[PDB]
């Protein structure tokens, strides 16, 4: 055949799936998996995400909470602000502004 | 063919009366919104005269005044950016 | 005009034979698993089963609600129509009828039924003033309450019993 | 009257910090290009040009000071920014081409139906994998702010 | 079949017979119905062939597998030339043009006299072939022609008890 | 303003409740859950052809005719 | 147009002609094998997303709260705003 | 509107719960007959998840004060709050005056488990 028939061999065994070719058993199973995963785990995976947010946020939210126990101190806005954009009142974000603006300035 | 009273006229208006007024609220909510979070961020402030407060801010900075290249780009915008920056 | 959505034979002359076999269809004739014993008068039936079918024994086939049915319009021959659809609750609703479950099985079909939208055209325009928008949805709450998992076998062995019928269109 | 928008703080430090000029990879360069523009009616949020200079500088990664690791920390969450663009067009171009052919037999208005909204949804599901795969998901809250802040800011006096 | 799993007459019996009337029973004419379907019939009808191999010589096993071989022959015998038939009234469908105006119109079928008796014949054919499934030969195929009638004006034989 | 606990388990717990009901419903009761399904059985069901050229068939037919197959 | 006039027609299940019924299977079983994959995304993002304010928040776990045990005073004011 | 009939309501307890049985049993034979199966599983499955939900958030409780913020009387305040934030900018103009130094004190926290002192 040539460099041709050498190109059109490869195509011929690289094109030769067909889901006429799967069997009896997997076909139906295919169909089955994916209605299922439509019904019953789609909706089921946002409220596992819901779980997990509550809980890695209240992890995120009790520490702040053991920082203040541990540091004995009255002066909320130290450890967050909640008058500042965003996510800036947090204790770290507020130093790494601070940071900022003692850099900047002179 | 064609008739005002037809099915598509008479469901293309009953559309858009029905829809567009809920549809600007819900955008606007959303813009209202984004000011929310610009205002907070970077509110506009206004300055009297653009070079005396461009200098307050190289020397706040020190930032060389020479090296800033101060342009133009609306009738009430101005813009101090670095000539050096790759 | 000529009706909408309809094959014109000649200027104002509707092409209504898909109406008329899909009527054929829904066989709307008595049917009862015990033939009429010797000796015996009238089926009973009281005043009041006689009202129920009041509003649904006096159409007249116009075929103004079918073509008027948007859905209809979109799928002619897989959408039995609002006419049709009313007929077939009054076969339903009929007391001396003993076929209402095997009715109400081959009526249970996505296409056959549940192409109904509720424009409420078909109600709008009806020349003897009556309501098939209001018979679909009673037959539509009537087949959900009633569905059970053994309908499609009833469907087939009434199926079978009319192997035997001639060319047309019937219960299968 | 007047406004001046001039470099933020963080672009000051940022500049005076720079050792040197940063290759940009391929994948930044794509991203950068397949980035929607940004129309500043007011100027709040950072654009693809403003992302270019941030990847373009420069930093010594060893370097202690608070100040440059701010810098560094930002130009990371830039980076995993610019190559999250990269997954849109994928996602645009699969979620045309793979239901159009899928209903090629089919009438006009079918794929007037389907296909803008396969589209989206490609799409969508292409910016999904795009961010989860730059690593936007694990990203904390400190470094996706400084990630986010501005790099114009109109001059507040005194 | 590859399978471990053992099933008694009794359960094969009932499988089989669960299998035939679903299949007599589901509307042959809505092509979702059989796009949908098939694909769990054919993971039925391998099982059920699998345990009822013992019981093809079967007084009451047998009959059932043999009806539900014909069924499933006549399953797919109708489908295919209703399926030619969609084909050729959305081929007329899409002539008509955009909003029936004829404005974005397809090129019309030339040989629709000659399509009209290729399908007719089909018909016929069927109906001989399947003497004990002409209700659902009619329900696809019969009610198929029928509407192929209302564009063409040809004859088949069971064209007046259509209402031509 | 110090206690000693704090009761969470009923605030979240409601709001557990809260946010799973209405994402169940949306996703499960509504009959316009299968509007989908109706327009794509009212328009597209059906109504289809192999007879008929389409822009799909004859780009992936040109371009291979382009490579030689 | 013009149709082809010699169609085999299939005549039983075991001698069957390739149709766009056919093809309809297997759009459904390749839409139903997107599905499948599609899957992937949600439950990825439920698996590998993280929601932390710092690096700081497992440095106070690891010195402060090890065994996911330790009491911390509450006040209030802190977290209520006011 | 819909699709035929395919099994019984979703308040019908029994009726759901044979189906989801037969999900395991029966296999099905019919596309409709075994989504029916999916969705009346859905419900156990989806009622099951959120019954862990509510069971380990009241065996195994969240210890921060902050979840107060999510009663839902307390919501439309908190809208306002998001809609009602100075304006400014994000950059300190002038440095934060706190009677503690957060940053420092858990640097020290962090490294002698002991307060600067
Ligand atoms: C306990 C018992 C309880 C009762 C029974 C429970 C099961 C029945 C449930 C109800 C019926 C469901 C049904 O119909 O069956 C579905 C179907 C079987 O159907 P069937 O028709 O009855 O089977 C007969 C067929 O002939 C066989 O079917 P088939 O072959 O046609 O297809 C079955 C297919 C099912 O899947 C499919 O058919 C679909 C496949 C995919 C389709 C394409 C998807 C495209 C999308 C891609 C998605 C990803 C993209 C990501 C992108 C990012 O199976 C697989 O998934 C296996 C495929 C791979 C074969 C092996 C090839 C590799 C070489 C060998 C590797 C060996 C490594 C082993 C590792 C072991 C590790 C420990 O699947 C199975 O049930 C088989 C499961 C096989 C794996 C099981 C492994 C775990 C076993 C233990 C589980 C229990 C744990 C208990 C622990 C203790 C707890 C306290
Ligand atoms: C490794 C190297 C690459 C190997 C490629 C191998 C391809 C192959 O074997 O094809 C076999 C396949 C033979 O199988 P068959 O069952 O006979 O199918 C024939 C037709 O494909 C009949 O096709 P159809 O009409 O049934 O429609 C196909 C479409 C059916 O599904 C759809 O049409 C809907 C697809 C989703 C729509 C929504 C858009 C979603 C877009 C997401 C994009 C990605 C986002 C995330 C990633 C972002 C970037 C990182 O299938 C899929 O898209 C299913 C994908 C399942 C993936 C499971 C893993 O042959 C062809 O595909 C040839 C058709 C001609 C080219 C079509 C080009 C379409 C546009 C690309
Ligand atoms: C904006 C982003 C979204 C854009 C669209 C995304 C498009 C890609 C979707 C990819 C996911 C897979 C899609 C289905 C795969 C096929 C499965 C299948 O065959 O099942 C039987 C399938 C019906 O499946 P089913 O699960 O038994 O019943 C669906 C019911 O929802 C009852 O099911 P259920 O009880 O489980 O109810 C759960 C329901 C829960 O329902 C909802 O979540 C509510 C929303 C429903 C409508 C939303 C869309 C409204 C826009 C217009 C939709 C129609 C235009 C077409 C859209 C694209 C369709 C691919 O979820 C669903 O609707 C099913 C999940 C997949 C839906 C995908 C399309 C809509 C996505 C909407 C996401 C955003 C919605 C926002 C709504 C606004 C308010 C927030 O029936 C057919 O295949 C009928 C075909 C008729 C025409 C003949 C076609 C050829 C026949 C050969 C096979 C063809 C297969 C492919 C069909 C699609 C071709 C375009
Ligand atoms: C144990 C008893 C069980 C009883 C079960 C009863 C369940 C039903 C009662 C409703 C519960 C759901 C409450 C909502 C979730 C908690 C609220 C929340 O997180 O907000 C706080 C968060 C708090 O964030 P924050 O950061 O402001 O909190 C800090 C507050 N300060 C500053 C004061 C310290 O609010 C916001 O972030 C603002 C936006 C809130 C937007 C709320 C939208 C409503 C969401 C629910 C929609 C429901 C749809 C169904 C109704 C149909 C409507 C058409
Ligand atoms: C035929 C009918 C069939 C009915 C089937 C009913 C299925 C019920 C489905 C339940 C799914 C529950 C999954 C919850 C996932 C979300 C929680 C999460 O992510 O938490 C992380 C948690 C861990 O997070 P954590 O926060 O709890 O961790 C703290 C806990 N300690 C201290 C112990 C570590 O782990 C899990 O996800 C575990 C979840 C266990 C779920 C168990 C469900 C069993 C269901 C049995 C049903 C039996 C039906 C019988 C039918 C009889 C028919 C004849
Ligand atoms: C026709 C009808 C027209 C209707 C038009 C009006 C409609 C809209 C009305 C106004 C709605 C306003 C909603 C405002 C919501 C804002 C909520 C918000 O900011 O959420 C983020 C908020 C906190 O914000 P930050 O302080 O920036 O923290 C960042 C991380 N440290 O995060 C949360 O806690 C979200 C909680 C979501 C819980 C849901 C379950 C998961
Ligand atoms: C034809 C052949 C098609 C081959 C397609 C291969 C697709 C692979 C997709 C996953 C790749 C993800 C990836 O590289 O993520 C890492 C990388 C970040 O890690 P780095 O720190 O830069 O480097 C890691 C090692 N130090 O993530 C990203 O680049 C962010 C996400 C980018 C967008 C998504 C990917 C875009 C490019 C590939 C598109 C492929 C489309 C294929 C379509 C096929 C259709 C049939
Ligand atoms: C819904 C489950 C079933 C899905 C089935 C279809 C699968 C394919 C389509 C995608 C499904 C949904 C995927 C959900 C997971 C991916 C979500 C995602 O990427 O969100 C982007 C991002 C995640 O936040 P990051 O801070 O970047 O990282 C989080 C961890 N720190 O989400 C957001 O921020 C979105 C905030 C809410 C926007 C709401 C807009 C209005 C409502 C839109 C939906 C209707
Ligand atoms: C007569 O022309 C047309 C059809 O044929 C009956 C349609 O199906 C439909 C109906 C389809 C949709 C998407 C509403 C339209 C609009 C159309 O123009
Ligand atoms: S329009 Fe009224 S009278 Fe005429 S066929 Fe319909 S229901 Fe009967
Ligand atoms: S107009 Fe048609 S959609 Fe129903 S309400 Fe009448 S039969
Ligand atoms: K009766």
């Amino acid at each position: 055949g040539g460099i041709g028939g050498v190109w059109r061999g490869a195509f011929e065994v690289a094109s030769a799936y067909t889901a006429l070719n799967l069997e009896r058993q997997r076909f139906a199973n295919i169909i089955r998996l994916g209605t299922f995963c439509r019904v019953v785990i789609w909706p089921v995976i946002p409220l596992v995400g819901l779980f997990h947010y509550i809980r890695q946020r209240d992890r995120d939210w009790y520490a702040l909470e053991l920082l203040r126990s541990r540091c004995k101190s009255e002066d909320c806005a130290a450890f967050y602000d909640w008058t500042m954009p965003g996510s800036s009142g947090h204790w770290r974000m507020q130093n790494d502004l601070e940071i900022i603006r003692r850099a900047a300035n002179v | 063919m064609l008739r005002y009273d037809s099915l598509l006229w008479q469901c293309t208006l009953a559309a858009g009366i029905w829809f567009i007024p809920q549809d600007v609220a819900a955008i606007s909510a959303f813009l209202l919104y984004g000011r929310s979070k610009s205002r907070t961020i970077n509110q506009p402030v206004y300055v009297d005269n653009i070079d005396t407060a461009a200098n307050e801010y190289f020397k706040r900075k020190g930032l060389d005044p020479t090296k800033m290249i101060m342009m133009r780009k609306s009738s009430k915008i101005t813009e101090i950016r670095y000539g050096e920056m790759y | 005009q000529p009706l909408p959505h309809t094959y014109v034979l000649k200027d104002l002359v509707p092409d209504l034979s898909n109406f008329y076999n899909q009527y054929k269809s829904i066989e709307p004739f008595l049917k009862r698993r015990r033939a009429k014993q010797p000796g015996e008068k009238e089926y009973y039936q009281s005043i009041e089963d006689r009202e129920k079918l009041d509003g649904m024994y006096e159409c007249n086939l116009c075929a103004c609600c079918m073509t008027s049915c948007p859905s209809y319009w979109w799928n002619p021959e897989y959408y039995l129509g609002p006419a049709v659809l009313l007929q077939a609750y009054r076969w339903i609703a009929d007391s001396r009828d003993e076929f209402t479950t095997e009715r109400m099985a081959w009526i249970n079909d996505s296409m056959r039924l549940y192409r109904c939208h509720g424009i409420m055209n078909c109600t709008s325009c009806c020349p003897k003033g009556l309501d098939p928008a209001k018979a679909i949805a009673k037959m539509k709450a009537a087949i959900a309450a009633a569905y059970e998992p053994g309908w499609t076998k009833i469907v087939a062995q009434e199926s079978i019993a009319n192997k035997k019928r001639e060319s047309g269109m019937m219960y299968a | 009257a007047n406004l001046l928008l001039v470099p933020s703080d963080i672009t000051i430090i940022e500049e005076k910090n720079k050792i040197a000029k940063r290759r940009i990879r391929l994948l930044e360069k794509t991203g950068l290009a397949l980035m929607f523009p940004v129309f500043h009616w007011r100027y709040s949020k950072l654009d693809k040009h403003d992302m270019y200079n941030i990847l373009r500088r420069k930093f010594d990664p060893s370097a202690s000071d608070p100040a440059i690791d701010i810098c560094r920390r930002r130009q990371e969450s830039v980076r995993r920014r610019v190559i999250a663009q990269n997954g849109l067009l994928p996602g645009l171009l699969l979620g045309v081409s793979l239901p159009w052919w899928s209903l090629r037999r089919y009438n006009y208005q079918s794929k007037l139906i389907v296909l803008p909204f396969c589209a989206y949804f490609g799409a969508i599901c292409g910016r999904i994998a795009g961010h989860g795969l730059s690593w936007r998901w694990v990203e904390t809250d400190r470094q996706r702010m400084l990630g986010n802040l501005p790099a114009k800011v109109y001059y507040r006096p005194k | 079949m590859l399978t471990v799993d053992k099933f008694t007459r009794a359960e094969a019996l009932q499988r089989a017979s669960n299998l035939y009337y679903q299949v007599l029973g589901t509307n042959w004419e809505d092509g979702l119905n059989l796009v949908l379907d098939v694909p769990f019939w054919e993971s039925e009808l391998e099982k059920v062939d699998h345990m009822c191999e013992p019981y093809l010589c079967d007084d009451e096993i047998g009959p059932i597998i043999r009806n539900l071989h014909e069924t499933v022959n006549c399953m797919y015998a109708c489908e295919d030339v209703r399926d030619h038939i969609n084909e050729l009234l959305e081929l007329s469908s899409r002539a008509e043009g955009v909003m029936g105006s004829g404005a974005a119109a397809s090129e019309e079928v030339e040989n629709m006299p000659e399509q009209c008796g290729m399908v007719t014949k089909a018909y016929e054919d069927l109906l001989a072939r399947y003497p004990e499934h002409h209700p659902k030969i009619e329900q696809t195929v019969g009610h198929g022609l029928a509407v192929l009638r209302q564009l063409e004006k040809f004859n088949f034989k069971s064209s007046h008890r259509y209402f031509f | 303003n110090k206690p000693v606990v704090v009761n969470t388990s009923g605030v979240v717990n409601t709001a557990v409740l809260g946010i799973s009901g209405a994402w169940l419903y949306f996703y499960c009761v509504p009959l316009r859950r299968k509007e989908w399904y109706d327009i794509m059985m009212d328009y597209v069901h059906h109504k289809r052809t192999q007879y008929a050229s389409n822009f799909p068939d004859k780009a992936v037919r040109t371009a291979l005719r382009f490579a030689k197959v | 147009a013009r149709v082809p006039e010699d169609i085999e027609f299939t005549k039983n299940r075991y001698t069957r002609r390739y149709n766009l019924a056919t093809e309809d299977r297997v759009k459904l079983l390749n839409w139903n094998a997107f599905c499948i994959a599609v899957t992937a995304l949600p439950i990825a993002y439920v698996y590998y997303s993280w929601y932390e304010s710092s690096e700081d928040t497992d440095m106070i776990y690891r010195t402060m709260d090890p065994m996911r045990e330790a009491k911390a005073d509450y006040y209030l004011p802190l977290l209520r705003g006011h | 509107s819909g699709n035929a009939a395919r099994g019984p309501p979703l308040y019908d307890l029994p009726g759901n719960f044979r189906y989801a049985k037969e999900f395991f049993t029966k296999p099905a034979i019919s596309y409709g007959e075994f989504h029916q199966q999916c969705t009346s599983l859905r419900l156990f499955v989806c009622a099951g998840t959120v019954g862990y939900m509510l069971f380990s958030f009241t065996m195994w409780p969240c210890r921060s004060s902050y979840w107060k913020n999510w009663a839902v009387w307390k919501v439309p305040g908190n809208i306002m709050h998001h809609f009602s934030k100075r304006s400014g900018s994000i950059f300190l103009d002038e440095p934060l005056k706190r009677t503690i130094d957060v940053p420092k004190t858990y640097a020290h926290l962090i490294a002698t488990r002991r307060l600067p002192g």
